């Protein structure tokens, strides 16, 4: 049980190392986007990005004791939330605009291109822009990711045993809201601003779990189509929504 | 059978 | 606007006092229920209950104080997770059971009456179990579901709701502390419930689907106010 | 015209 026994400064240290890395796409910017191109953009990258989250998530502190059951339950609700999050954190210094990799920086106008992503790119937008009028620290969105990977499938986990493993994601997720509180009385905030901040924080969860949601709808639309080229991982991940 | 048990396991 | 200047006794006391009712169904003594009987209760009974829920709304300290506009807005983009909510509420004497109305208690199998159902009964189910597992109290209820009804639509439009949220935190905490909570108690179980809050979002959006899809299938016709509600997201 | 606008502006 690594997990337990570190301390809230130890915990920032290992979220801090596991952290993947920013990937590039392949957008050339000396020709105008399509909406076909620009989403075969996006799903390629974020196929490239799902291999790394894979093995992130191997190095949040407490997965490594679950099932093999219960790691690809708890993926396969939350990837897509934990992608969003990703991307409007390295958004947040980029008002009004999305930085889905660093040679690539759309507007809503751009996201226009495809059909029913400018609600979803003005959500995205606005959580960047909430991120950002909060002033969210990086050890304070480390902590808020690994909390969508133990959080968002828990509630949808029969044995006696079986209330061990989500006593155990539990007990991790309390791990992790101690650290937060710990980051923020670190900051010089008063106990009632840091249950404040620590609600705001969480309830952004909420508007994350919402985007996820429309997001899978329209990869399913994608699908559908059958024009955006969709890899055999985000296929089998989306497929794990329409259960 | 799932891509992402193979990546889970894979060492 | 009042609701900030009200201690968190006041607050606890105004959302209590707000609680709208328990509502039957439609006393169809006919068991079982077909697809389309379990589905004209459940429509039935949502759209009274909607009647109930916006009144409720206005009662939610700081609600009033928002313009019509805005309070559109977040009832639009709120109503089914507060329906969810309050349904998981009153079915937590109920274990394994949905206690849609007094004379409307349905088990998972009863779910099956209505394609696509029993996955949503399973979510609905499975908060209810964690509410009670949590030992939820009334005071905590009714501050969570006022807090649905200000956050969930509030990064589709701020600052006041804001400050009535961060109101009702501080009121959670003091519900918390009276039940002789330790500080480290206090901020974990105030995570713990709103997690369940994203839980509740991804139900909401299940269940949206679910209307749409019943919608679109004709089962029953909705009447003109949940199709409001229902196409308000679409 | 919504329904919601008049029972929010109703009692
Ligand atoms: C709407 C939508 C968004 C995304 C998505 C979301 C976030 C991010 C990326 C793609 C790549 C960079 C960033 O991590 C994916 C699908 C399938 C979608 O259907
Ligand atoms: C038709 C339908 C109804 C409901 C529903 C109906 C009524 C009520 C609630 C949910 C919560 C309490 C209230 O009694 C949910 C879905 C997904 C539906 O498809």
């Amino acid at each position: 049980s690594l997990a337990l026994s570190l301390t809230a400064d130890q915990m920032v240290s290992a979220l801090l190392d596991a952290e993947p890395p920013i990937l590039y796409s392949e957008y050339d910017p000396t020709r105008p986007f399509s909406e076909a191109s620009m989403m075969g953009l996006l799903t390629n990258l974020a196929d490239r990005e799902l291999v790394h989250m894979i093995n992130w998530a191997k190095r949040v502190p407490g997965f490594v004791d679950l099932t093999l059951h219960d790691q690809v339950h708890l993926l396969e609700c939350a990837w897509l939330e934990i992608l969003m999050i990703g991307l409007v954190w390295r958004s947040m210094e980029h008002p009004g605009k999305l930085l889905f990799a660093p040679n690539l920086l759309l507007d809503r106008n751009q996201g226009k291109c495809v059909e029913g992503m400018v609600e979803i790119f003005d959500m995205l937008l606005a959580t960047s822009s909430r991120f950002r009028m909060m002033n969210l620290q990086g050890e304070e969105f480390v902590c808020l990711k690994s909390i969508i990977l133990l959080n968002s499938g828990v509630y949808t986990f029969s044995t006696l045993k079986s209330l061990e493993e989500k006593d155990h994601i539990h007990r991790v997720l309390d791990k992790i809201t101690d650290t937060l509180i710990h980051l923020m009385a670190k900051a010089g905030l008063t106990l009632q601003q840091q249950h404040q901040r620590l609600a705001q924080l969480l309830l952004i969860l909420s508007h994350i779990r919402h985007m996820s949601n429309k997001g899978m709808e329209h990869l399913y639309s994608m699908k559908c189509k059958n024009v955006v080229p969709l890899s055999d991982l985000l296929l089998e991940m989306l497929d794990a929504h329409r259960l | 059978h799932k891509i992402l048990h193979r990546l889970l396991q894979d060492s």
